[PDB]
């Protein structure tokens, strides 16, 4: 639901 | 050999803000397989998009497209938290197969990309000169979307601090940090970078004593 | 003009790890000036080292060192809470300054490199050569580094929500928890990338109940 | 103390 | 050092055909000074013209003109016997200076270029592109220039060579040849790179007497 | 598409002076097929060597030899008479076939490469940086050889005129001029181009007459 | 007169 | 016998 976060 | 089959582009996916991440790299020799580990971006997020682009531009929406799953099942936890896996692996045949899998929850789904997908060699081309005559307007969204996400991740993180002080934080540090949130939250829906980074910057001059009242906390 | 004067490698500093990150690209034209904005790796930390280097490789100590200095008086905060903005600026002249401003204690502190500083054109075309040469070595080093610092983000944040739960938390689920959080900071002191992800894999799947507790806290 | 941290 | 001048663009001249022949390539560290060696392209010629061009392109009117000057007081002598030395000298200000020597007649003449002549980063840029997009056309124009003067060049001698011969020759030989060299002569002024290889190719099949008597003749 | 394949290397054949001409430039996608026009270098030559090879080098014997063959019953010609036509043709296995046909004589001599020849990975990317590490020595061999092939011709077509001069030249000018051919042979047979050069301008300063002769004749 | 040969 | 000459 929303786009992945770089960690 | 006469010959290598390589990524023509650059292959990955669209992270928070709009960016294309890289997983492959152009020019990569076929068979490969690569992995990196992603995250949510909100409290409770129980499910990731998996939007998968092929090309070189740092903005998602200048890429090819290859298609798009998500992967839900995601069970509650503090953003930033879940442990995503994305695995770009294309193998002798030119195919690309990009799973994602849940490491908590061991949930997994998967797009399948046929070697003919994506950009034709005319289109390759245009994309390499469009990257290379682009560097600077891409370099700048790309630091835009960083300061846009480290202020973000300021806005969430003083919440949940503000939250654990509670009664620890003076009556005007509450209302002062309180005001900087609102403004910060503001300035996170325009594209001016210089004034997202003087809302967090107004954050980070109010919350001195939140900030000894978190680093105490633990 | 006939001539331009690029830079030509990158300059950046070296980040948690031991990587370089970049702030000027390789080929970018004199003068110019680049920020970005970086934080502290540990709660309470007081000083940043800021260890400027030039090159292209992915480990800092593969690049020429050009000089490093520290900024101190950081207020106490949490980890990754402090906003250092470091600038790179490297006027007509060739000279590169390189500032770090403490956002919120309003304190900078400077390094001023000469033009002739760095490496020597045969060390620059040794230097794009083992570059070139190495990107397979340097990209597993990168998505090593990348890991482990996740790691340690994971260590770190579940050790502050068993914290903020206690009692919430089931005697079980922290005696897993906390084991789990040992041997992750075991793997955490070794080069193994598998291993650490096997410990932080080990983590998410116990840490389930704990990671309901603290979404459901804020 | 240590180096910056990309954030 | 920090910094490079570096030439952004290739630097050269026309040669015979409209493409430009590079002296000092992309890259080049100044200062710098290259030479080659050059001659006229028909019989008794008495001058050349030094063209001078910036850029990638192998079409000289598709570079940037940086001025022209002509050498003359060439001696008569047969095509391609002339030894006109052109030297590019671009000095640590940047400064180009090309010169002509006539190496028989010790005649010299120079144009100079301020470095803040050519074609503006903008320019620059789009020049880089523009060449990367366009190797095919390119490709395909340097290899219809080397046929057409491979052309002219057998169309010269063969002439020559028939006069030398005089009555070695059989009638019939002389008039199969003589039709081809007309042919061949219309074919070099269009753009057909196949039909002036048919042309080319007709004249090796009808020369074989003439070639032996002028091997013969030496 | 996901994947090009693209020829890894560059692949030609080896000119006089021992130098790679290249037929097919590295990066070119297969399937393709490219030909040039190439001829003797002596007088009554019955055969030539097609040395086929793989690389980035200016240097043949630093290229990677892929084999090698003549196509002779060459019919007696002057030098630079004949037209052998070198065709490079890769076909989508990867194949290459290079063939050589005289165009007067009709004959054609071909050898077939297989898609594993040449050099492996781990080579292709040791040859790309040597050839990096190397534009200069690489470039002064270009002009050595450049500049001996045009010393090699000016010493064959001035004996060439000194014959159909016969009567026409002075006495004084004939010693003046085989003494300098003299000198220019023995030249030729270092690897000073400077010296080179001297001996080449020796000769067009005391050929002026020779060259007017010459000029008149036709 | 001409442009230059590359001889 | 001879490379070919690039003509």
């Amino acid at each position: 639901e929303l786009p992945l976060v770089k960690i | 050999v006469l010959l290598l089959d390589v990524t023509p582009l650059s292959l990955g996916i669209e992270t928070m803000g709009g960016v294309m991440t890289t997983l492959i790299a152009k020019n990569t020799t076929i068979p490969t397989k690569h992995s990196q580990v992603f995250s949510t971006a909100e409290d409770n997020q129980s499910a990731v998009t998996i939007h998968v682009l092929q090309g070189e531009r740092k903005r998602a929406a200048d890429n090819k497209s290859l298609g798009q799953f998500n992967l839900d099942g995601i069970n509650p936890a503090p953003r930033g938290m879940p442990q995503i896996e994305v695995t770009f692996d294309i193998d002798a045949d030119g195919i690309l197969h990009v799973s994602a899998k849940d490491k908590n929850s061991g949930k997994e789904q998967k797009i399948t990309i046929k070697a003919s997908s994506g950009l034709n060699e005319d289109e390759i081309q245009k994309m390499v000169r469009d990257a290379e005559a682009n560097a600077e307007a891409d370099r700048k969204f790309e630091e835009l979307v960083q300061t846009r996400n480290q202020g973000d991740h300021l806005l969430h993180s003083t919440r949940k601090q503000v939250e654990e002080a509670g009664d620890k934080l003076p009556a005007d540090d509450k209302t002062a940090i309180e005001s900087a949130l609102t403004a910060l939250e503001t300035a996170l829906k325009g594209e001016d970078k210089a004034a997202i980074e003087a809302k967090m910057q107004e954050l980070a001059q109010v919350s001195q004593k939140l900030m000894e009242i978190a680093q105490q906390q633990h």
